[PDB]
């Protein structure tokens, strides 16, 4: 999806 | 679940300094010709909190 960086997982961030 | 962050690379980073998800680190992006920084906001406290501290408390 995102061309460039990619994250770990959902990502919890509250 | 220990370690303050994570590596949301493509094959290698560079940078290492977060929380469980809110670290920010780099992307050498496996199919790529260039390295991108990873997003270092995601808070996850709770991850994190619950991460190094949640085993170690």
């Amino acid at each position: 999806a995102p061309p460039g960086t990619a994250r770990r997982k959902r990502k919890a961030d509250s | 679940g220990s370690q303050v962050f994570e590596y949301a690379e493509v094959d290698e980073i560079v940078e290492k300094r977060g929380k469980g998800k809110d670290v920010e680190y780099l992307v050498r992006w496996k199919d790529g010709g260039d390295c991108e920084w990873v997003k270092g906001v995601h808070v996850a406290e709770d991850v994190a909190k619950d991460y190094e501290d949640g085993l170690e408390y």
